[PDB]
């Protein structure tokens, strides 16, 4: 109905840096705006009502500002904890009409993953697949390759990466690679390995097992 | 305490129906007006609908309008979205959120939200097997084990490791949907290698549509 045109869609900015999301309205919706912050898979959260005004509680890092139909929110300090996607919502008219979401990102030294190999439960066995875990810990930034060597072969098939969200004091993800396999696949083959080359390291090392 | 409570949201069959219900907590329904939003997943903030008890006036975005029916009963300090017809796009956490009294027309409180999933498909029971941390998974010392819930529809699993006790290097990873169309996760905490053998190390996975709430411990062998 009035569109809320919200830029940029996606950020990366380290601690303390000056941080400023812009959301255009398409009509003159006055100061009937109000900005939220929603922490993953949690419910948006208040930051500033009537386009300038600061929610109770809320840091005074955030701020807010007007130009007739072009508004502001500026993080002075970005903080890790400050790590969600924000948004504008105009309320001047129905419906209530929010941004596409500014998505931020924490900028931080490089942190090299802490690899572990874990084997398929005997339960598991019993049930009859033979699923693999090779979990990448707590590393900056985010892109890497879990490459599985399974008895020295590369499968494409099984490869499953469930990645964690931004940590809120360390701003290091975690990722999780699973080797999919019918017990049948997994009866044969004996030596079983998963191998990593991220930004954080200078040689890819690989973590592998053998069935005792 | 001004708390907002959903509940009603779970899997439902293309064509189906769903009643939300938000909980209305430390204020009176009438005051405000009051809101159904939607976040489908991956996407962006949606208004579904809102209304003003009082008088029980109502307006509804036209996304939903003749399937969607918002309602409220003042008794019980309560508010429900009828959602009939739905297609798998309505397939979305829904949050009620209330209008900050009168003449402060912001979103100041918010429910947890509940999660509706619409889809055929059924409701799958989650597996839980434990974590072997072996000599192929410690540090030397702080080193890592967890569980892993295998096989389950629809979405989601509260894992509670320790129920909870336990919080520090608790990462339990998004789910990711398998080739069946069943969800598998890995939830995992880090320990020093000596107390493998000293204290009680439990995920209890829960799977709330299949009522199913499975504490599996790990142990090291």
């Amino acid at each position: 109905d009035i569109q809320m045109t919200q830029s940029p869609s996606s950020l990366s900015a380290s601690v303390c840096d000056r941080v400023t999301i812009t959301c255009r309205a398409s009509q003159d919706v006055n100061t009937a705006v109000a900005w939220y912050q929603q922490k993953p898979g949690k419910a948006p959260k208040l930051l500033i009502y009537s386009a300038s005004f600061l929610y109770s509680g809320v840091p005074s890092r955030f701020s807010g500002s007007r130009s007739g139909t072009d508004f502001t929110l500026t993080i002075s300090s970005l903080q890790p904890e400050d790590f969600a996607t924000y948004y504008c919502q105009q309320h001047y008219t129905t419906p209530p009409t929010f941004g596409q979401g500014t998505k931020v990102e924490i900028k931080r030294t490089v942190a090299a993953p802490s690899v572990f190999i874990f084997p398929p439960s005997d339960e598991q066995l019993k049930s009859g697949t033979a699923s693999v875990v090779c979990l990448l810990n707590n590393f900056y930034p985010r892109e890497a390759k879990v490459q599985w060597k399974v008895d020295n072969a590369l499968q494409s098939g099984n490869s499953q990466e469930s990645v964690t969200e931004q940590d809120s004091k360390c701003s290091t993800y975690s990722l999780s690679s699973t080797l999919t396999l019918s017990k049948a696949d997994y009866e044969k083959h004996k030596v079983y390995a998963c191998e990593v080359t991220h930004q954080g390291l200078s040689s890819p090392v690989t973590k592998s097992f053998n069935r005792g | 305490e001004v708390q907002l409570v959903e509940s009603g949201g779970g899997l439902v069959q293309p064509g189906g129906s769903l009643r939300l219900s938000c909980a209305a907590s430390g204020f009176n329904i009438k005051d405000t007006y009051i809101h159904w939003v939607r976040q489908a997943p991956g996407k962006g903030l949606e208004w579904v609908a809102r209304i003003y008890p009082t008088n029980g006036y109502t307006r509804y975005a036209d996304s939903v309008k003749g399937r969607f029916t918002i309602s409220a009963d003042t008794s019980k300090n309560t508010a429900y979205l009828q959602m009939n017809s739905l297609r798998a796009e309505d397939t979305a956490v829904y949050y009620c959120s209330r209008w900050g009294g009168d003449g402060f027309y912001a979103m100041d409180y918010w429910g947890q939200g509940t999660l509706v999933t619409v889809s055929s498909a059924s409701t799958k029971g989650p597996s839980v097997f434990p974590l072997a941390p072996s000599s192929k998974s410690t540090s030397g010392g702080t080193a890592a084990l967890g569980c892993l819930v295998k096989d389950y529809f629809p979405e989601p699993v509260t894992v509670s490791w320790n129920s909870g006790a336990l919080t520090s290097g608790v990462h339990t990873f998004p789910a990711v949907l398998q080739s069946s169309g069943l969800y598998s996760l890995s939830s995992v905490v880090t320990v020093p290698s000596s107390s493998l053998g000293t204290q009680t190390y439990i995920c209890n996975v829960n799977h709330k549509p299949s009522n199913t709430k499975v504490d599996k411990k790990v142990e090291p062998k």
